[PDB]
């Protein structure tokens, strides 16, 4: 039951390392760590508009 | 290839010397112009005749990386157990290469230097003499804490900083392994420059040299326990391995003895060694 | 005395101003440079010892809509020294902003850096250059209308940004627990 | 979206706004390129800086005021200090470039005045001493506004500024033939006119030659009332556009 | 997800043995020594020429 | 035909011949190029003057003496008057470049003497006074040949240029390490060295950063007899190679 996963390597000159994980305890919150989950959405605070704001255009007209 | 990728190699040999009859021609190997730059590669058989012999040598321990990947002392540092009075009582290293002879000539050897990092730290601990030495101490807890370029310092052995919210720390109980981390590529740069002919200021001034590139941050060094009657005298010995490593420029190694970790001054030594005469046995 | 009241957020403007003025100057350091310091990049950059990116100061007019302008909005990148007159803030990378309508034009700021990352705190070696701001023209008015007005600017983080080397900040700290 | 009186200019590191233009006069309907293959004569390889001289160079602006005649600046001379510009200007024998100019001046609804902003080629001056000849240091003060003068006299070897005759013996208000847009206040608060490399060769001397002059004169006067801002300046910020040189030397004047 | 590798043995009278590997970490940087890879180059420092030296040639001519 | 002897390099408007050369060692393997979209990271458009920038600029020529103990030059910094690659210097915060290293010394069959001709990658030189720090102008002379030393001591944060230990504590013999030739006067009358951009980061300032310094070291001292011409110079000609600059801003030093 074990997982394979991709361990944080680097931008290479001109690559994919992998680490194994096995789950030891039956609670999920003993569990290592989210730190690989890169994700973001600055979206909600960065434009919460109603309506679409497009670059190009006039902010008013 | 990948150097963070250990377990993945490359097995090249040495070179066989190839049988050599003799000659009687117009082509001559050894006569060559070294004004070119160029060094002759020349192999024994172009100018003796070789039998024929197998090399499986391999250039093994002289890869950068086997070099290099020997955990090395660059510093060591003192503390007693004591009182927010004690100014001895915790004690800081700004983080340098450049502090000891050994480590430092082997990684000068390269101009530029890119790789992770093994810390090691050796921990040791003795009773100071007094009348109180007689003392049941307790085993001592360490704390060694990393302060990177910006953040707050400990002004005492015991203030805010060594909270650690944020900063990494390493917390080690006597007795115990020796406590050990690993590091990345921590540089801004994409290579470590160990030399830097160059300024610290555009208009040609200010600091000289390799110092102005190397701001590594520094370690913060405390007991964590209160003191006993009788105080005990704490030393860190931080270890250093460069392992994943990559190498660029080759430098001639120091001759000249090393004089400051701040700078690469030199006072002008001998070529090589004196001998009795021009021909010796 | 202005630091601890609102008047550290609004530049004074003026009209009848002359033509080279300066308005305003100042390294960019974010995260170290008092301007943009404390604010939420300053704060966020205060917890890491490494930044990479380009910066964007959003440039808003709040004086009469009545009021017009013209100003030079420069970034001169390190080696020179800061640009002491209206033409050598003109050599660097600029926005000349023409207030109207659209009540604020924003000043983007270019990642130019030798290395892929500069240090949060000051360092001679990553220097980031300076941002100045000039009249280019000058502030005009019809006659019932204040003659000084205000700006004012916002500052964030383009979509290249980032931050490395997690550390504590010095913004915040204690002798003893709290109660 | 788009209304046509909002437009924004990037050449470079520069990028100009303006939320009151009025179109953009592309000089004799030829926008701005590279000398071709057929077009050449000097045989060497030509150097084109791109950004680095082709960008917006702010020249030094001059205050409109009521009774203020006119003004006039020189091309490719007034951009002779002109940063990277001025310095290819200066290594080198021959140069060829067009160029967007961009002359900038806001006032308010209760401000009146309108100005003619006109790029004129080969504008050959006259001495106002008919009798004399003109000279270089009254002819351009590089990237400092020469003026028009009202007064139909000047000091010795001076140009006949007197506005009325275009300081080149013509009438003022037939300068329209050349590529010229107007500055009136109450419509816009820019004028923008993309100059193409007018001439009849090639390439020639950044120096000895003016290839074109930019003239800005007020036919309806600036004016305003009772306490409303009397300070009004107008810019000018002029970009090189498809900038090349020929003939590398030294240091280059003399 | 194991590694499994050539162990250093050495050149046997007239072999190959196995070792195992698991990375046991998230990051690269926490991997062992990358002690295997015995690659050259040394042309860059010996031979830096714009024109090929033929060794059988003068050096000049 | 062709004799390997005989060579002639062509870079801009500048030719040089040479009839006696010894092939040209082009640095770590590496011909010089730009910098690519992958390994950037100033986001502005580069500056490549090409011609203007990329061509043989001579520095000033120092003679070549029995007893005289060595010279050292400094890139970019010794460029920085020579010409419009001088200029894209001055204006630029950060620049990019490789070079074609030319070194000249002409002498006769009866004379004798051999050079060591080496370009040096962050060549840090260390303070005479082992004490104190060096300074900029016991550096470089930008354009003029600094000195190396055959007395151990020198004034006031001057480098320690004595020779064998090549002015940074190392045994001088092994400088052969960098790129490097020989000007051997019965071999050669010539060296060349084509030094690809070497620095841990894609791009620096052109002031701050000397990224390597030329070092003409004699091995074997120049000599000949009775009334056959004394004088023999060493001359250093060198052409910048796909330079390219980044951030623009006014003259610059501070
Ligand atoms: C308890 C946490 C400790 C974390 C320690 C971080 C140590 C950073 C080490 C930087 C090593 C830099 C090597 C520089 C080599 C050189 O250029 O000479
Ligand atoms: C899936 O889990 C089976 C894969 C092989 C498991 C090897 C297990 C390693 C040793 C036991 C760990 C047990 C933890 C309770
Ligand atoms: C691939 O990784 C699965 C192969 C079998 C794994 C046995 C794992 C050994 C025990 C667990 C090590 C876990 C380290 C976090």
């Amino acid at each position: 039951g074990a997982q394979v996963s991709t361990q944080k390597t680097g931008a290479h000159e001109t690559s994919i390392i992998h680490y194994t994980n096995i789950n030891y305890y039956k609670d999920a919150a003993s569990n290592s760590a989210n730190r690989q989950d890169f994700t973001q959405d600055p979206g909600k605070f960065t434009e919460p508009m109603k309506d679409v704001m497009i670059k190009t255009l006039p902010a008013l007209n | 290839g990948d150097v963070q990728n250990a377990v993945e190699g490359a097995m090249v040999r040495v070179a066989d010397t190839v049988q050599t009859s003799a000659t009687n021609s117009e082509r001559v190997p050894n006569l060559t112009a070294v004004e070119t730059g160029h060094t002759s590669q020349a192999v024994p058989g172009d100018t003796m005749q070789t039998r024929h012999v197998i090399n499986n040598h391999v250039r093994s321990e002289s890869t950068i990386e086997n070099f290099l990947a020997r955990s090395a002392c660059v510093f060591y540092l003192e503390y007693k157990t004591g009182t927010k009075e004690d100014s001895n009582s915790f004690n800081n290293w700004v983080i340098t290469t450049r502090r000891v002879a050994q480590l430092r000539r082997k990684l000068e050897m390269f101009t530029y230097l890119r790789f992770d990092m093994e810390i090691t730290v050796v921990i040791t601990s003795s009773q100071d003499q007094s009348t109180s030495q007689n003392q049941n101490a307790p085993v001592l807890t360490h704390q060694i804490m990393y302060v990177p370029p910006g953040g707050p310092i400990p002004v005492s052995v015991d203030d805010y900083s060594w909270q650690t919210s944020t900063n990494p720390s390493i917390f080690w109980t006597e007795g115990n392994a020796p406590a050990r981390m690993s590091i990345p590529f921590i540089s801004i740069g994409n290579a470590y420059s160990n030399f830097y002919d160059g300024w610290s200021h555009f208009s040609q001034a200010g600091v000289y040299g390799f110092t102005t590139l190397n701001n590594m941050g520094q370690l913060f060094f405390r007991h964590v326990n209160k003191p006993n009657p009788a105080a005990i005298t704490s030393v860190a010995r931080i270890y250093f391995k460069p392992k994943h490593v990559r190498a660029w420029v080759p430098r001639p190694p120091r001759l000249c003895p090393y004089i400051n970790s701040t700078n690469v001054n030199f006072e002008p030594k001998p070529v090589t060694e004196v001998r009795t005469n021009i021909i010796t046995t | 005395a202005k630091v601890s009241s609102m008047e550290a957020y609004r530049v004074e403007l003026s009209t009848n101003t002359n033509a080279g003025t300066q308005v305003f100057g100042f390294q960019l350091n974010p995260g170290a440079e008092s301007v943009m310091n404390r604010t939420l990049m300053g704060e966020i950059l205060n917890y890491y010892a490494h930044w990479s990116g380009s910066i964007k100061i959003t440039f808003v007019f709040c004086g009469s809509a009545m009021t017009t302008g013209k100003f030079l909005l420069s970034y001169a990148p390190p080696g020179a020294g800061a640009p002491k007159t209206r033409k050598d803030a003109m050599l660097g990378t600029h926005v000349v902003w023409d207030v109207g309508l659209q009540s604020s034009c924003v000043l983007c700021i270019p990642w130019i850096s030798q290395t892929h990352y500069r240090f949060v705190e000051k360092d001679p070696y990553t220097n980031a250059g300076f941002v100045t701001c000039w009249y280019q023209t000058s502030v005009v008015s019809p006659a019932s209308n204040q003659p000084k007005c205000y700006m004012m600017c916002m500052v964030s983080a383009c979509n290249d940004f980032s931050v490395r080397m997690l550390r504590d900040t010095k913004f915040i700290e204690q002798t003893s627990f709290y109660q | 979206g788009y209304s046509d009186r909002v437009r924004s200019i990037t050449l470079g590191n520069s990028t100009i706004t303006t939320q009151e233009c009025a179109n953009v006069v592309v000089g004799y309907g030829e926008w701005p390129e590279y000398l071709s293959d057929n077009e050449a004569t000097a045989e060497d390889q030509p150097t084109q800086p791109d950004v680095a001289t082709c960008r917006f160079y702010t020249l030094d602006s001059v205050q409109w005021e009521n009774g203020s005649p006119g003004w006039w600046w020189k091309f490719p001379d007034a951009l002779r200090d002109m940063g990277l510009f001025g310095q290819n200007m200066y290594y080198h024998y021959l140069g060829r470039a067009g160029y967007t100019i961009h002359v900038q001046c806001n006032a308010s609804k209760f401000h009146q005045g309108c100005i003619l902003v006109v790029c004129v080629p080969e504008a050959e001056m006259g001495s106002a001493q008919t009798s004399g000849v003109v000279n270089y240091e009254h002819i351009s003060k590089g990237e400092i506004a020469s003026r028009f003068t009202t007064t139909t006299t000047a000091e010795d070897h001076g140009v006949q500024a007197a506005v009325w005759n275009a300081g080149m013996g013509v009438g003022v208000g037939n300068l329209t033939i050349f590529p010229h847009q107007w500055i009136n206040l109450r419509t816009n608060n820019s004028a923008t006119i993309v100059m193409p490399y007018v001439n009849s060769v090639p390439m020639d001397n950044m120096y000895r030659h003016h290839n074109f002059t930019l003239m800005i004169i007020p036919f309806v006067p600036l004016d305003f009332s009772a306490g409303a801002s009397t300070y009004v300046p107008i810019t000018v910020t002029v970009a090189p556009m498809c900038a090349e040189y020929n003939g590398l030397r030294l240091a280059g004047h003399q």
